[PDB]
């Protein structure tokens, strides 16, 4: 009664090792807000500097300390790397959207690059400007969503690189960000003009709308949360970084709204589905806070902070499968430096040694429940789940 | 409704948070019969051992700020939570108290005791200086806190403390009490017996006092009656001291009367500040902040601020706070620190410490 | 109302154009805290960075005029408009410098950053040479600007700007800086903490000045008191020093002390005429012009005239001119130049930038 | 017959030219009662009624006339020497002040009437021991710690690095945690039974939060010490964590770098061709590298800092401790060596100007 009862009020966050990190990484200078980082539980993917158009260094997890300067990356984009991201049902696929206002799709070897990488396994062009958002589906096998500058957003089909659909007339302005809900059915969107708005790709139709969702000028995010709900992050009026929580049933107030501090660069969230607990990471900072959302007021529960002495310039969350379970992991981040990777601990302190049941609930598998002719025909399923407890060593 | 707990190595001041006054007082002692009894309770504690001491053996489970017998300790806690208090301590979360660099093993026995003896539901524990600062209602400034068992000089700046500049020394008020005993005996009175400890600290809490001169008060004294005070004992007697009302507390700032290698409490909070960043010093030359029963002497304050005035530059400025609730300063800290609505991110549950053990208590603490 | 930002490796200096001095002037630093908080930001910039010094680990984003990292210089950028200035970016015109020879990529980022995070409406880049040319009122000339990070000395003849002939020299007032802290502990005052980096350079703007003649002045400072000056730390403490009044400053003219083969900053800039034809040479030699704070320690310019002279051809004029206000010469330059009905037709829109992309700024630009 | 005589910070070792060993090695320590002085192993002796006291801070004097005493103590009551009759070889520390330098040289000549003396670098002393001519010296005493680059017999003052932190400040942050277990040491005289604690128990770990984890999950690594009064008292981690000061001085509150960071960045500021040959020849001097274990962690911390092409080579001769004094007696048997000399004649009628010359 006196504590709010939780699991995770007691996680901290502890770098890893010096030898166990990744140096001499040419980290990406694009003033573009994204995550710079993608990281599956195979390979690890950075967005780094080429002298003419764009690479970015994939390299397998095991190939820590030093990185030769020589080292192969994937050019084959013309201009420079915006966003990567790994594909969820294959370990091996990573899609890549560049300032070339296309998106290509690259198939990676079992042991990496031996030899730079520069054709791509299919060339998805279908955006006037640069494409600096791409979002995987969560269930639907080879569906691809990308947004560009240009304001149109493009679901694609990597299989047969055919179009799905195209929404051109639903954002009057630039994109921050998008991101898919539980069962991928719709997307939140957060626009240039203040606005957050869930759209329905099947339907090209405006499902829910908040205009002014944050007061201030500066960009803003929002991310669907598995019961449905949308977490964003923006600034106030009085230029403060703001938290927020949001009801597609009823979006005149929000459920709330938390103001965290006075400094600049767009937050960052990290939504961890099973335990309900988001990591809101700025750019730039040297901190990390996470929170906690549940269904008792506030609905937003500051659990503690991770605090460091350096700057981030990108940041990657690994999936569930590919945390170790034997030491109470619940979540690893690849904090990125200027010219360094340094991946994070996330750990909740348990005297038990064995494996802990309420800790790891099921997880989101590599298995895609439904395939893209399937998708587009009407049909909605929730991801396959899995067990970590094989996992347990 | 939260408990504040202060355990000193003397005295154990206990209270509800909101509150502006400890509701309970009480010397920190376990009295056991010596003599056999005749006429058709093992042990007191607090002030039923003070009242009957005659017949008792008062010992102190805390010397030196280290616990010397848990098993004294936790009837000093029994006796706060159901005696003093009457309160049931499964039901109010407890804010506990330690001093400054306080050893890890020490406060996981407090806190085990605490979740697994008395099932608080909740608990936390503060550094005794960072509360005595927070009663002041300032974020920069060295605490020097003086209470039974030892001394300490915490540098605080900004709401940051200086770990590595934190001074200890091993002379407080209970050595002070023992120092009147031996000088006590120069003047033809004789006290031996651990009942009469309190009798010697009860006229050390009434007669004594710093004096701004001490070569002077000695001149004065050698040739006047004018600095004699006079004490009546239990038993009716009175007597009567002279310069013991200042030799006394002058052990503080001369150790070498206790055969002490030790500097004074003066060069320890200037030794402190020394071992701070340049670019700080001068903030804490002017919140030198006094803390704990020791330094509740008349005329200490003013004595303090001229030996530091002549240790320091001459350009800084030298302030003394010494507020004239002090003694209760780490519990009023408390009591403001429970009360406060961004504390509560602070508790630790006895579920979390039944899971988690004391990995969690030496984190989300200092 | 246009605004004129100086993004120096020590300094930045932000104003508006029309004024006559840059009406914000602070430190380019950013501190983050090195201790843990114990009581209820994450970064400091600017002078607050410079009051909480004592408590923060210093670092310059700038360094040998090389941004080292990209997030602690937007903060710089971010506390000019939004808390010196207290403007809004979007809604004036920002007018920004560059070194000599800047990397186009470093353009490129500058370029950037201004667009679309800040989303200034206009926006062009200057050359800090040519701008210290134009507070002077003068259209040929070598300016020798020396700050913080680099030395540079660029040679301007009509209005034409000689590339081949610029001089870039690795010594600045931060490796003054250092080198005065290496000598100072042969007096016995230890500063090693980014917080004594500052007190150190202060005590560097205050006491230092170039001898006339080196040897002459360490006679005459070994055999007498006469340059020996007094500077009071933060603290109250004095300190004394004497010969390395002069030591530190002439590690401008003698860069071996440093360990450094390149040459002085005299031969540097006789070498740079030297680089240009031979027609041009001698109104070079009567309009060498002084600029940055590296160049304001008293009698530079006499040092500079002397030594240019011993290089230079007899019957040439060496005027070394070096006016009272060239701390701030490139800024002031920047609002004569920004104020100019000239001037505008080399703005950069914001529109263009989206559309055409940084093709643009390396062309309308040098 | 020839003196060398090493002053340090807490040890002062003297001898002969062309021995092995330093004859006289006690410490530097004035004591005086405090219920008419004493130095070194007789301070030692009777230190339960003494105050000691370090004449030498931070490799800064505090009170030349401690000092003279020090040096008394050498000449009459260690070596049992003249000092009139023999040269006596100095050292210094690397970018010794000119006026420390002159007081030695005064009080050498005007006190002690010494025929000869000469002042040379320790860390140049050190590199002979070794047999070499190129290499960086990390000779961390009891005051400070230095990081001296050479190559082939040059000196580069440019990269030379002082951390002030050293055996002082590791045997001062034992103290601190052995409260944490409840022994109080407080007094000076409790200092050095730390400090022989220290040198005892006291080793650096290969790695820090591993060595954690086992002294705290089991009783391996504990050991137990007999006090001077009878007491035994046993230490556990304190036996890494004091030593692990070297590697982190943030325990210390202190924000300058380890002495692993300390050495690459002295390496750092060097030529890029000579940093491949110093990588090469790490040489480690002084009573401070003693740790078992510090030789494989200097390896292992620099080889992580230093390209992947380099080789890390860490030279830690047992005989470490008592390199520069080593040093100093191979020098000062050299032939080459006799006009390094300066003569007392010489001095009287020229002054410190000619000890500023002839020496580095
Ligand atoms: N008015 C007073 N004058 C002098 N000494 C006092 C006075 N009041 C208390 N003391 C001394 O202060 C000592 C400790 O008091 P306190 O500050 O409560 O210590 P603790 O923090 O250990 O409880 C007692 O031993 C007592 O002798
Ligand atoms: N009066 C002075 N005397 C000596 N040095 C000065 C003086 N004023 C400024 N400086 C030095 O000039 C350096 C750089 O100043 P500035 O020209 O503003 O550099 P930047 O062009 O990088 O902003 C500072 O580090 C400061 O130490
Ligand atoms: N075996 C050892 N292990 C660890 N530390 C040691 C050992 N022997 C000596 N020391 C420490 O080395 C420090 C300095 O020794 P030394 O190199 O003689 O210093 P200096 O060069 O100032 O004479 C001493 O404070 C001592 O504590
Ligand atoms: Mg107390
Ligand atoms: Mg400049
Ligand atoms: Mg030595």
């Amino acid at each position: 009664k006196v504590v709010r009862q939780s699991k995770f009020r007691h996680v901290f966050g502890q770098p890893v090792k010096n030898d166990q990190c990744y140096e001499d990484i040419r980290v990406s200078r694009v003033t573009w807000d994204s995550t710079f980082c993608a990281v599956n539980p195979k390979f690890l993917a950075v967005i780094v500097e080429a002298s003419g158009g764009g690479a970015f260094l994939v390299l397998p997890l095991s190939k820590t300390g030093r990185i030769d300067k020589a080292y192969p990356t994937v050019c084959g984009h013309t201009g420079p790397v915006l966003d990567i991201d790994w594909c969820p049902h294959n370990d091996e696929v990573i899609a890549s959207g560049s300032e070339d206002c296309t998106v290509m799709v690259w198939q990676i070897p079992e042991n990496g690059l031996t030899s730079p990488l520069t054709e791509p396994v299919v060339v998805l062009e279908g955006h006037t400007k640069r494409v600096g958002i791409i979002a995987w589906h969560p269930t639907a096998r080879n569906v691809l969503l990308s947004a560009g500058c240009d304001n149109v957003v493009l679901i694609w089909n990597v299989g047969t690189a055919e179009e799905l659909y195209r929404l051109d007339s639903l954002h009057p302005d630039l994109i921050y960000n998008v991101s898919w809900n539980h069962n991928g059915s719709l997307f939140c969107s957060a626009c240039k003009d203040k606005s957050v708005r869930i759209i329905d790709p099947r339907r090209g139709t405006l499902v829910a709308e908040r205009e002014k969702a944050h007061e201030g000028a500066r960009p803003m995010r929002a991310i669907f949360l598995a019961d449905g709900k949308v977490f964003t992050t923006g600034f106030s009026r009085m230029s403060e970084r703001q938290l927020a929580l949001w009801d597609p049933e009823n979006l005149e107030e929000p459920m709330a709204l938390q103001e965290l501090d006075s400094s600049n660069g767009a937050l960052l969230p990290f939504y961890d589905p099973d335990t309900s607990v988001v990591y809101v990471c700025g750019k730039g900072d040297s901190s990390i806070r996470y929170f906690e959302i549940t269904e008792e007021p506030p609905y937003i529960h500051f659990l503690n902070t991770f605090t460091s002495k350096e700057p981030q310039r990108g940041m990657g969350s690994m999936p569930k499968r590919g945390l170790e379970v034997s030491k109470c992991e619940i979540a690893r981040f690849y904090k990125l430096h200027e010219r360094k990777c340094e991946p994070i601990v996330m750990t909740v302190p348990r005297k038990s040694d064995l494996f802990q049941d309420d800790l790891y609930p099921d997880t989101a598998g590599p298995e895609a429940a439904l395939e893209a002719e399937e998708w587009v025909s009407g049909r909605d399923a929730d991801p396959i789940l899995i067990s970590l407890r094989e996992a347990y060593v | 409704a939260a408990l504040v707990v202060d355990n000193g190595s003397g005295m154990c001041k206990a209270g509800f948070a909101g509150d502006d006054a400890p509701r309970a007082v009480f010397p920190s002692i376990v009295g056991r019969p010596r003599h056999q009894g005749v006429m058709v309770k093992d042990s007191y504690v607090g002030d039923e051992a003070q009242s009957k001491r005659g017949i008792l053996t008062l010992k102190y489970p805390i010397e030196h700020g280290i616990v010397t017998n848990w098993d004294d300790m936790e009837k000093i806690w029994h006796h706060t939570f159901y005696n003093e208090l009457r309160v049931a301590p499964e039901e109010h979360p407890v804010l506990l108290t330690e001093a400054p660099l306080n050893p890890k093993a020490n406060r996981e026995k407090m806190t085990q005791i605490m979740f697994e003896t008395f099932n608080t539901p909740a608990m936390y524990v503060a550094i005794q200086a960072v509360l005595s600062l927070y009663a002041s209602g300032r974020t920069t400034g060295i605490v020097m806190d003086s209470g039974d068992g030892v001394t300490h000089t915490v540098p605080i700046y900004e709401g940051y403390a200086l770990p590595h500049a934190i001074l200890r020394l091993d002379l407080a008020g209970r050595d002070l009490t023992d120092y009147l005993m031996k000088i006590l005996t120069e003047r033809g009175y004789s006290f031996t017996t651990t009942a009469e400890r309190e009798i010697v600290r009860d006229i050390k809490e009434k007669l004594c006092y710093v004096a701004l001169d001490f070569e002077q008060e000695m001149a004065t004294a050698a040739s006047s009656s004018s600095l004699e005070k006079s004490y009546e004992l239990p038993d009716g007697q009175v007597i009567t001291i002279g310069n013991e009302r200042f030799r006394c507390p002058e052990a503080l700032f001369q150790p070498s009367f206790l055969g002490m290698e030790s500097a004074g409490i003066h060069e320890t909070t200037f030794n402190s500040i020394m071992k701070c960043d340049v670019d700080i010093r001068k903030d804490l030359y002017a919140n030198t902040v006094l803390s704990g029963g020791t330094t509740m002497y008349p005329g200490i304050a003013d004595r303090m601020q001229k030996e530091i005035t002549a240790l320091a530059p001459s350009t800084m400025k030298i302030k003394i706070i010494a507020p004239p609730e002090r003694k209760y300063s780490v519990w009023i800290g408390g009591s403001i620190l429970a009360s406060l609505s961004t504390f509560q991110q602070m508790w630790i549950s006895k579920q979390e410490y039944d899971e988690s053990g004391p990995s969690i208590v030496h984190r989300k603490c200092f």
